[PDB]
């Protein structure tokens, strides 16, 4: 039982493509990453005034549908959870249950000061000081409310992160 | 390889193990489908489509009645059965599948000789309509009379007022 | 009420009143003997049963099973935000509705008591978070009345001009989302571009698209930038066509009228008794408007009309909100023409902050600037109940002052809170899709409800 | 009238429907490649019914009155 | 090779024809989803999808591929029967209905004198697929959709079936291709304009499209029977619903607008006179023209399916039940008597030739 | 967990640093400790990270799966949980994970070998590299988790490599290395219980005959919390196991009655709840799937381990040395098999199995 681990093999995010199978699984990842980035389906989870700016992203001026963005009423059909509003202690168990009902892959966006850290109601007896206390957050959008362009910029950042996923090349090189 | 045998064996297996009412209406669908497909080939394509047109509409009305009556009874009632005895029962029923005991009628094949005397060729449905509306018009009118009775009958049974 | 031997929480034994003579039957016998001779074995014989199930007094223990309990919960598009609407359904007909609120309760009134009057103002922007500037106006009026101060003429017109711009913004959100819930998706998109044009007016004068802390006790935060009135007027010449095109799809549509006519009817007697106000009150035939009953902020110097319904249903309230659209546009035109010169805030530096240029040159201006932002301004002790004709209805604030710089108590009266309290009385007997229309016709924002 | 072409189409349609399910079963990454929350048969918080956030009474097998039964 | 390849292709030729036929239907269905979003966008003064593929031409691919790479939610892996039995039955019902749609004279996979019956019978099976999802389900929103789905079927099924029978009665034939050829001199839109409106209304009800979108009302039943569906089961149901939209749009072009018949007979002759009938290029162009005539008429009603969605609010299902039985059924039954009276009066009872 | 994990607010590490804890022991509190949890995205890792971060201890989580690390950050406040993208074949990445750490917990281990790593590389090579890197970084405490049947002379690859892993870690890091030998752990989504809950368990007659001493996973994570913050546990070996011995066949049948698979007599046999297969066939199927299936299946080594029962090293220490009473599987069995119940759904009455109910059910299973 002799083990000889190499010492200077770069991590996956730095590892270049050497053989033919690297390009094969990178092609597999990019086809999936493009599909999920293009078919960006958030869930209709408007809580407070942050939701109004979320509606104006669907407004004709910005037209989120032009990017492939469709809001779904069911957690089963949505892969993006946008927490747009204040999360109260009375609401926190409902938010966790809805998040758990989303099939993978799933991402969570925290929009506004309420969802980020509580904002104006940080020192309230009935307000959760950040939705990250309940669910993992992938991107935080600042503002009170964040503008329609501020939210779109955050979505673009998430789509940039999604396009860098290497799920199937990770199996080939890291597992 | 007659695959109709395998489909009926699967259908018969679930008939003995069906517990709730939803599985029973599923048995009905799993019965009409082999009938329609075996009618679509071989004997009569016309009545294979007629069976689909009429019975599928009856299935939906049957299904919507089940939603108003299910009362949790078969969701917790236990059944015992046993895998070995169920297979034994189906195996013995599989042994005898000769509906008739005229061996000559079942084993000797026959042919028909076509003729050109029928220059006016039309579908069987047109001939059925020709006789039903002329020769047996009384049957058609009585059937409408029965349909009228059903319409009145349904209202008086169901309507509260 | 109370557990009885014939009625408890788990089962009941109902016996209807008898509709036939109490016939006396004695000496039951057969051809072989008396009933008592065979009664021991008669339990196996159904023909020997002495009780008829058709009898009204036949004993039957029936388990008490709850109706179809559907949670119109927070994750539902029909609910305009967070609402756990619990419905007792018999099929789809509504028997009893239990609106559960507090999912957006953030203790705003508790937090206000720890803030100065200037610090407490931004909390009102987030109660009715589509009609932001009207929320600031009712709190500003309450503090001004307590302060015994009067806004100058130009300040009043600005709060009137943006008061109706706010009302147009609210009705755009209210009516189109109500139509979107019913099924009309296209009018929602048409009017939300008009919101973008009007929210640009919000951002031009304050720097915030939605939460513009512009209306403050003693006037407005800042004066209008140059060219705003021209841009407002240019929008005004075109907004008339947008309203007409909206009515092209709803007003005379037979599908829309079948979803609103006769739905959610409210009598004039019951509307007052449930504290309904605004379109809910005016839909039942009562011509009451706060802008006419108690004029405030230059509303007594503009000409406008109020639409009053007759049948008290959703369709009447839709028609009223469309008339209020045109009357608000009528007021906005007058404010543009009649905007006077002068200060936009009270000429009192002990309440209103001094100009920045004067702050950096005058000793007294610096002191007043320093103290207004560090300690705030004290308000004479007392209490007030100031109400304004909010787009949702009657919004009022009950502010208690103790002579300090922080309000002692700030009770916020929400028309949506009162409207939703009558949902059970209004939506009973209607079907499930009618509830969605009733929710939309009340113009419910749950930040206002759960303030 | 010959229907051999029709029979081939019906065979393809049946096979085509299984391809959509088979592709989806063989394309999705394994749970260990994802957050590794285990199999769906154990993730009861996900496989449970959807009630808009708040769990309610379980009335799967309760009677459902129908107002259009006569129709 | 060569000789063994030039007969292998002949051996597998008709499978390529079916595969091409399947691809032809799928392409229209795939881009109907893109067309609907683009059409509603401009009517709503937005743009619609234009950032997924060059000008949005890959929007359909991204939506399908992303959902095919999604987790399937079910109580257990062995429960693949429950959430797949419904959508598969619905998908098979609409795909088999396309077998009797002739893109040209005799260019249908299934030719029979009972094609009309097969069309209606196959479509009725798709209703059973929708009700399967509500199989003693624990989801209250799934259950409510099944009740509404049955109610809608009672509304349109009688009305839709009788309207098709009137067209068949006028031609005295239940063959779809015979119905198309019978419209050479007159398109049935002119004599039966009320029936075309009635057929389109029934088509909207059958597909659960707005203003009859009570099964999948987002503001009433979040997602209806699909609220518990994800990944492949959602795709198959989504594919089947849009396949019905194309099929019903194509049926409207067949029954009332002459099917594949040219808009102008003179223009059809001129274009084909440019090609030699002794070469295969004539029949390649001929198939393009005849199906192009069908495509233009079918695309108009697929446009109309989107058009009514962007212009009318949703109607309650109980109002729909009264609408069909009190209004549509008396009208269609009146016409089924009116039409034979006219034909017999002028000695014009139809025969098959 | 409790409300304050440390026995004192001032702790002096083996390297001489003085660490002061602040707060009462909540999310906003701190303990002054920074810990690195190798393999923190695994089954036991999430429990360990949750316990450490919930009291304010800074946790550094090396990871290779980007999606699996996201749920770990919820455990701690802002700045408490830190992530480093790492690979056991990248020496620099490992050295960055332990640079600021006072405690290093090595939870990296595997029962299978893949196209990139063998059993030796993960169980021995990875442990040695982590242990040696920790010492050069001056880490006060190192905690290594071996297996329950760790024996360098064992005929099983998993047990032998775990046994060698214990020795190679003590040589590199030094005598101050604490080694933990946990029994099979039961918990939500536990690998020990997932195999028993699988309806189609191929070769249950050959695999489910192993006898073990299952231990609660929450207690194993709790024990690691005790060991990390108690310097008196340095240099010792801990065998974590339950009091009651169980065979997988008894657990399999006990679970079958809890899930109510037997409500239909025919169903368990028809559904494939029993799949008797010869061991030579299972060896062939395990050998084939070692090079065809892309997901870790029942491999050859696990087939060998089915014939080896869990033997407890008496010389090693137990929960008693850490001042804990092992949890009984009968108490926690129902709550961890509850998600897999067929229908339940409060139809008539939930059958809640208590501590006494499970023990009685064990007698029924063994009753012929
Ligand atoms: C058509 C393709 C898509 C559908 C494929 C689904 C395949 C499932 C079996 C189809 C029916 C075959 C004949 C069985 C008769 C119906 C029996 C039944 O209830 O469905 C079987 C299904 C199996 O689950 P299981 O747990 O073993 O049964 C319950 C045990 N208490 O138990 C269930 O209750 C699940 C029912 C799910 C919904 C099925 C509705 C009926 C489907 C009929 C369409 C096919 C027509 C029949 C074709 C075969 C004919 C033998
Ligand atoms: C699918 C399973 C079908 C199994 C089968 O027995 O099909 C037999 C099929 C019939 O032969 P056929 O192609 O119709 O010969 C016509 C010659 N003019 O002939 C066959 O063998 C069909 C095999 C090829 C079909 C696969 C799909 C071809 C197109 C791929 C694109
Ligand atoms: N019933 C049980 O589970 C028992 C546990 N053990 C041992 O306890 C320890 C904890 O494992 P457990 O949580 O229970 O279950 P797991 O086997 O799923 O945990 C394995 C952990 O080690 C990581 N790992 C494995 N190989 C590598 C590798 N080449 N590179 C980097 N990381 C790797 C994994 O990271 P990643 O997830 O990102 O792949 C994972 O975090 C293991 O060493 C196990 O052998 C022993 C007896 C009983
Ligand atoms: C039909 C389906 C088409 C698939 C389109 C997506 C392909 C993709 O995403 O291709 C991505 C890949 C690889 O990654 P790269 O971008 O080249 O980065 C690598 C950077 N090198 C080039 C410096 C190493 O590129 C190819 O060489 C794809 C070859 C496909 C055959
Ligand atoms: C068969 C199943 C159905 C069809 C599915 C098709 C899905 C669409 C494809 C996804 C698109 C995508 O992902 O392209 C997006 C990516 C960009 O990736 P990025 O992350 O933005 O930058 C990272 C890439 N760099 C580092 C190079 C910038 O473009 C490419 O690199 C395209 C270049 C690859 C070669 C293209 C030509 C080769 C021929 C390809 C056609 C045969
Ligand atoms: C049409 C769209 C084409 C682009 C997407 C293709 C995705 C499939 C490839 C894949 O999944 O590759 C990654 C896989 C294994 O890795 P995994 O993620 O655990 O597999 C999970 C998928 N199962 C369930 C099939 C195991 O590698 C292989 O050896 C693939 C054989
Ligand atoms: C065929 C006609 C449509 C082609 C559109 C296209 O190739 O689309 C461009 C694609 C997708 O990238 P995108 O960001 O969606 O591009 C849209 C640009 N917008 C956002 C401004 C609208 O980019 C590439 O070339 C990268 C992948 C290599 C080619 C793979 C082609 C897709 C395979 C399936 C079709 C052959
Ligand atoms: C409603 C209008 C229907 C319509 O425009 O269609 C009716 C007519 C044509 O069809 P037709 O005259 O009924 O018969 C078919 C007549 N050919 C032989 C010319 C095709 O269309 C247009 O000429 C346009
Ligand atoms: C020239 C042609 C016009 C003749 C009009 C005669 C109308 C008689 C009428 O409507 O008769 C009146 C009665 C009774 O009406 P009521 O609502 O009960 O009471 C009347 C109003 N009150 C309450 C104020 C008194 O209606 C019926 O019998 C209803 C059945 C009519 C036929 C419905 C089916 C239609 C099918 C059409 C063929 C396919
Ligand atoms: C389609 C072919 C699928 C073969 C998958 C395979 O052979 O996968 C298995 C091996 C092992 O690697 P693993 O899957 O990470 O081992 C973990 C799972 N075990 C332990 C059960 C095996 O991988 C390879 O040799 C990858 C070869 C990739 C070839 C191109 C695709
Ligand atoms: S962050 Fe601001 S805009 Fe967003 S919900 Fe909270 S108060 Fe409203």
């Amino acid at each position: 039982y002799s083990s000889d681990l190499p010492t200077d093999i770069p991590v996956l995010s730095k590892r270049p493509h050497t053989n033919l199978l690297d390009y094969t699984f990178t092609t597999f990842d990019k086809m999936k990453n493009w599909a999920r980035k293009s078919s960006f389906w958030p869930m209709t989870f408007g809580l407070a005034c942050c939701a109004v700016e979320m509606m104006h992203v669907s407004a004709p001026r910005y037209d989120q549908d032009r990017l492939g963005i469709i809001f779904r009423a069911s957690p089963r059909q949505s892969d993006i959870m946008i927490v747009a509003g204040t999360v109260t202690n009375k609401m926190a168990p409902a938010l966790r249950q809805v998040y758990d009902q989303m099939p993978y892959p799933r991402w969570v966006i925290s929009m506004g000061s309420c969802a980020n850290g509580g904002g104006y109601y940080h020192y309230s007896y009935s307000v959760v000081r950040g939705v990250d206390r309940i669910v993992p957050v992938d991107i935080y959008v600042p503002g009170c409310p964040p503008t329609s362009e501020a939210l779109m910029y955050g979505v673009f950042q998430l789509q940039k992160k999604m396009m860098d996923g290497q799920t199937h090349r990770m199996w080939y090189r890291s597992y | 390889m007659n695959l109709e045998i395998l489909d009926l064996s699967i259908l018969g297996f679930y008939s003995l193990i069906s517990s709730n009412s939803f599985e029973s209406i599923a048995i009905l669908v799993a019965t009409i489908m082999p009938v329609i497909t075996e009618l679509w080939y071989n004997y009569s394509q016309l009545f294979a489509l007629l069976y689909t047109l009429i019975y599928v509409g009856a299935v939906v009305i049957l299904f919507v009645f089940i939603l108003s009556v299910i009362n949790e009874k078969e969701e917790y009632e236990y059944e015992y059965s046993g895998l070995f005895i169920l297979i034994l029962v189906l195996l013995l029923d599989d042994l005898d599948d000769n509906e008739s005991n005229d061996n000559d009628y079942n084993n000797v094949y026959i042919t028909d000789y076509a003729d050109w005397f029928n220059n006016y060729n039309e579908s069987d449905l047109s001939v059925i309509g020709n006789l039903l509306f002329t020769e047996y018009a009384l049957l058609l009118l009585i059937i409408s009379f029965i349909l009228l009775m059903s319409i009145i009958g349904l209202i008086l049974i169901v309507k509260k007022d | 009420a109370a557990q009885t031997k014939d009625n408890n929480d788990f089962y009941d034994v109902k016996t209807k009143k008898n509709d036939f003579f109490p016939v006396q039957v004695d000496g039951i016998e057969s051809s072989l003997g008396k009933y008592e001779e065979f009664a021991k074995d008669a339990h196996e014989w159904e023909s020997w049963n002495l009780q008829n199930e058709d009898h009204p007094e036949y004993p039957v223990k029936r388990t008490k099973i709850r109706h179809f309990t559907l949670n119109f919960g927070p994750q539902h598009p029909a609910a305009h935000g967070v609402l756990r609407l619990i419905l007792e359904l018999h099929g789809e007909e509504i028997l009893r509705s239990d609106p559960h609120v507090g999912l957006l309760h953030r203790g705003t009134e508790k937090l206000i008591e720890s803030k100065t009057y200037m610090q407490a103002l931004p909390y009102f922007d987030r109660l009715d978070y589509v009609s932001m500037m009207t929320n600031e106006q009712v709190f500003s009026l309450a503090v001004e009345k307590l302060l015994n101060l009067e806004v100058p003429e130009r300040g009043q017109y600005i709060r009137t001009l943006f008061g109706e711009i706010t009302r147009v913004l609210n009705h755009l959100m209210s009516v189109l989302s109500h139509a979107m819930d019913v099924g009309a998706l296209t009018p929602f998109l048409w009017g939300f571009e008009e919101r973008e044009k009007l929210m640009e007016f919000y951002e031009r004068v304050s720097g915030a698209r939605l939460h513009s802390a512009y209306v403050r006790p003693g006037g407005v935060s800042q004066d209008l930038p140059a060219g705003l009135l021209d841009d407002i007027y240019m929008w005004a010449t075109q907004f008339g066509d947008r309203l007409d095109e909206t009515e092209e799809l709803l007003t005379d549509s037979r599908i829309w009228k079948q979803r609103t006519i006769g739905i959610g009817e409210v009598t004039a007697e019951d509307a007052l008794n449930y504290g309904l106000s605004g379109v809910m009150l005016r839909g039942s035939g009562v011509p009451f408007d706060i802008r006419k009953s108690q004029p405030y902020d230059a509303y007594d110097k503009v000409d406008f009309d109020i639409a009053v319904g007759t049948k008290g249903d959703c369709y009447d309230r839709y028609l009223i909100r469309m008339t209020e659209f045109r009357q608000s546009l009528r007021i906005i035109e007058q404010c543009c023409n009649q905007m006077p010169p002068g200060p936009v805030k009270v000429e009192d530096f002990k309440v209103a902050p001094p100009p920045r240029a004067l702050m950096k040159e005058d000793m007294e201006a610096l002191i007043h600037h320093f103290l207004l932002y560090t300690k705030g301004y004290a308000v004479p002790a007392g209490e007030t109940y100031t109400a304004i004709e909010a787009p949702k209805g009657e919004m009022a604030v009950y502010v208690v002052s103790d002579g300090s710089e922080r309000p002692y108590r700030c009770k916020i009266r929400a028309p949506g809170f009162a409207h939703l309290g009558a949902f059970d009385h209004i939506a009973r007997g209607h079907f499930l899709p009618d509830a969605v229309a009733i929710i939309g016709t009340m113009d419910l924002v749950f930040g206002e409800v759960d303030r | 009238m010959l229907q051999d072409l029709f029979n081939n189409y019906v065979i393809l349609v049946g096979i085509l429907g299984l391809i959509f399910l088979g592709v989806n079963y063989f394309i999705v990454e394994s749970p260990r490649m994802d957050e590794n929350n285990g199999n769906i048969s154990d993730y009861i918080e996900k496989s449970g019914p959807f009630e808009c956030g708040f769990s309610s009474f379980e009335q799967s097998h309760n009677p459902i009155p129908i107002a259009f039964i006569l129709v | 090779m060569l000789n063994n390849l030039f007969d292998f292709i002949e051996y597998i030729e008709y499978w390529l024809i079916i595969v091409a036929f399947v691809a032809s239907v799928l392409i229209v269905v795939a881009y109907l989803t893109v067309a609907e979003r683009k059409t509603m966008g401009y009517m709503q003064r937005r743009l619609g999808p234009n950032a997924v593929g060059y000008y949005g031409v890959l929007m359909a691919v991204a939506d399908a591929l992303k959902l095919l790479s999604k987790e399937i939610v079910l109580p257990h892996n062995g429960d693949i029967i429950y959430v797949m039995s419904g959508p598969l039955i619905s998908l098979f019902s609409v795909l088999l209905s396309w077998a009797v749609i002739p893109f040209g004279p005799g260019l249908s996979l299934l030719d029979s004198e009972y094609s009309i019956i097969y069309l209606l019978a196959s479509g009725s099976i798709g209703v059973f697929g929708t009700v399967i999802v509500g199989w003693m389900s624990n989801s209250k929103y799934t259950v409510l959709a099944t009740v509404r789905t049955t109610a809608q079927l009672i509304s349109y099924e009688l009305v839709l079936t009788t309207v098709v029978f009137i067209i068949a009665l006028i031609v005295s034939s239940l063959n779809i291709n015979v119905i198309i050829e019978s419209q050479y001199n007159i398109w049935y839109i002119i004599p039966f304009f009320p029936l075309c409106l009635i057929f389109f209304i029934s088509a909207l009800a059958e597909t659960a499209r707005p203003p009859f979108d009570n099964v999948e009302a987002e503001s009433e039943l979040v997602s209806g029977h699909m609220t518990e569906l994800s990944a492949s089961p959602f795709v198959i149901f989504f594919l089947s619903e849009y396949c019905s939209m194309v099929l019903m749009s194509t049926l409207t072009a067949i029954f009332f607008f002459g099917g594949y018949l040219p808009f102008s007979n003179t223009i059809h002759h001129l274009i084909l006179n440019l090609f030699d009938q002794h070469s295969i290029y004539y029949f390649i162009i001929e198939g393009i023209l005849l199906s192009g005539y069908l495509a233009i008429k079918a695309n108009f009603f697929m446009f109309s399916f989107v058009w009514i969605r962007a212009a009318a609010p949703r109607l309650r299902y109980d109002l729909l039940i009264l609408f069909c039985w009190y209004v549509l059924l008396p009208i269609v039954f009146a016409i089924v008597v009116f039409a034979p009276g006219i034909l017999y009066c002028f000695d014009a009872l139809p025969v098959i030739i | 967990v409790s409300t304050f994990p440390l026995k004192s607010d001032i702790n002096i590490t083996k390297s001489g640093k003085t660490l002061l804890s602040v707060g009462q022991g909540g999310r906003s509190s701190r303990t002054g400790f920074t810990a690195t949890v190798f393999g923190g995205t695994g089954f036991l890792g999430r429990v360990v990270v949750s316990k450490l971060a919930k009291h304010g201890t800074n946790v550094v989580v090396p990871f290779r799966n980007d999606r699996a690390r996201r749920q770990l950050k919820v455990n701690g406040d802002l700045g408490v949980v830190n992530f480093v993208e790492f690979d056991i074949r990248n020496l620099k990445s490992i050295e960055d994970s332990v640079k600021y750490s006072d405690i290093v917990i090595n939870l990296i281990g595997t029962e299978h070998f893949s196209k990139n790593f063998s059993i030796e590389d993960v169980n021995i090579g990875a442990a040695e590299r982590i242990a040696k890197a920790a010492k050069e970084a001056g880490v006060s405490r190192l905690i290594h988790v071996s297996s329950y049947n760790a024996n360098p002379s064992s005929s099983s690859d998993f047990y032998a490599t775990k046994g060698i892993g214990e020795q190679v870690v003590r040589d590199n890091f030094g005598p101050d290395a604490t080694i933990v030998r946990p029994a099979p752990m039961y918990f939500r989504n536990s690998p020990f219980l997932n195999e028993l809950l699988q309806i189609k368990a191929l070769g249950g007659n050959v695999i489910f005959k192993k006898e073990v001493y299952p231990v609660h996973a929450l207690q194993v994570g709790e024990a690691i919390e005790r060991i990390a913050f108690d310097d008196a546990t340095a240099g010792q070996t801990y065998e974590l196991f339950g009091k009651e011995r169980y065979s997988k066949k008894e657990l399999r049948e006990m679970i079958k009655h809890i899930i109510h698979i037997g409500q239909r007599g025919y169903y368990p046999y028809s559904a494939g709840f029993y799949l008797p297969a010869p061991e030579p066939f299972l060896y062939a199927f395990a050998l084939i799937r070692q090079y065809i299936s892309s997901q870790p299946r029942f491999n050859v080594d696990q087939l060998k381990r089915s014939h080896i029962n869990q033997e407890i090293d008496q010389s090693a220490k137990t929960f008693t040395d850490l001042g804990m009473v092992p949890d009984e599987l009968s108490e926690y069995l129902y709550r961890y098999v509850k998600p897999h119940i067929s229908y339940t759904s409060q139809t008539q009455n939930r059958t809640v199995y208590s501590k006494e109910d499970i023990e009685k059910l064990r007698d029924y299973v063994n009753t012929p």
